[PDB]
């Protein structure tokens, strides 16, 4: 059997959209930590396991677990954990992802391990995102809207207006954008409250361009979000993943 | 743990 | 752009 997503997995999966260090998982006998790096289609995942504990935890059984449409646009491979995990040691393995194409679900990390008399079973989605393979595209405002009237099928739009989780700090604000993959273009929206920016996103078998706009409302502490890509499932699923930095 | 890669 | 969150 497999636990249910663990409290607060996706509030936490949602803080590692825009980076790639951090803990995952943390409760009184385990953390679960992070470092990945990606370039183009492709990135290489660290996951560190950290025994609390002075008990030994065995059977240490780390799974991927990815649905079957995930599975034919993402590749993850990653080997063996050894099985035994001494109290008070940190182990970990690597995990080498490959993007096919395009894709919206998350690979959920399942841990299961004997620690005493005990049976322990955590679960917990896996911040590995389409925006992970989102790359920056520097262009000038001319260019800009051109690339958004081509994009004018109704389809090839989604928007979300949302409260502000966060201070709608300008200078943050630039640096989430940035961190999400997207180029930051200056002067291209005449609203200087506005940002604007624009990206690739970068599969085996496909590219997709993405534009996007960010508009606050200070007074009123919401956002709008636009996003327009080539692909409705492309634009809901970067459009929802940002949706959640601000 | 003191030993342990650490996520700051 | 077609319309603006803030008139
Ligand atoms: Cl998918």
């Amino acid at each position: 059997i497999l636990a249910p997503l663990a409290p607060g997995s996706e509030d936490n999966f949602a803080r590692f959209v825009c980076k790639n260090n951090g803990v995952l998982f943390e409760n009184q006998l385990l953390q679960i930590g992070l470092k990945s790096e990606f370039r183009q289609n492709l990135g290489r995942m660290f996951i560190f396991y950290g025994n609390k504990t002075s008990t030994q935890f065995l059977n240490f059984t780390p799974t991927l677990i990815c649905a079957d449409d995930l599975q034919t646009n993402l590749n993850l491979q990653t080997k063996p954990v050894d099985p035994t995990v001494d109290g008070g040691a940190q182990v970990q393995q690597v995990i080498n992802i490959e993007c096919i194409s395009d894709f919206t679900e998350a690979p959920v990390l399942n841990i299961q391990f004997r620690y005493g008399g005990t049976f322990q079973n955590v679960s917990v989605k896996l911040p590995i995102t389409l925006n992970k393979f989102f790359q920056p595209t520097e262009m000038a405002s001319q260019d800009f809207f051109q690339r958004w009237k081509q994009l004018s099928n109704p389809q090839q739009e989604v928007q979300n207006i949302f409260k502000a989780k966060h201070p709608m700090d300008t200078e943050i604000t630039k640096a989430k954008i940035i961190g999400f993959g997207s180029a930051l273009l200056e002067e291209v929206d005449p609203n200087p409250a506005n940002f604007v920016g624009a990206g690739i996103i970068h599969t085996k078998t496909t590219q997709i361009g993405c534009l996007l706009r960010l508009e606050p409302n200070l007074q009123a502490q919401m956002y709008r979000l636009t996003l327009r890509t080539s692909k409705d499932t492309v634009s809901q699923r970067l459009c929802e993943l940002l949706s959640e930095q601000f | 743990p003191k030993g342990w890669v650490t996520f700051e | 752009f077609e319309d603006n969150f803030v008139p």
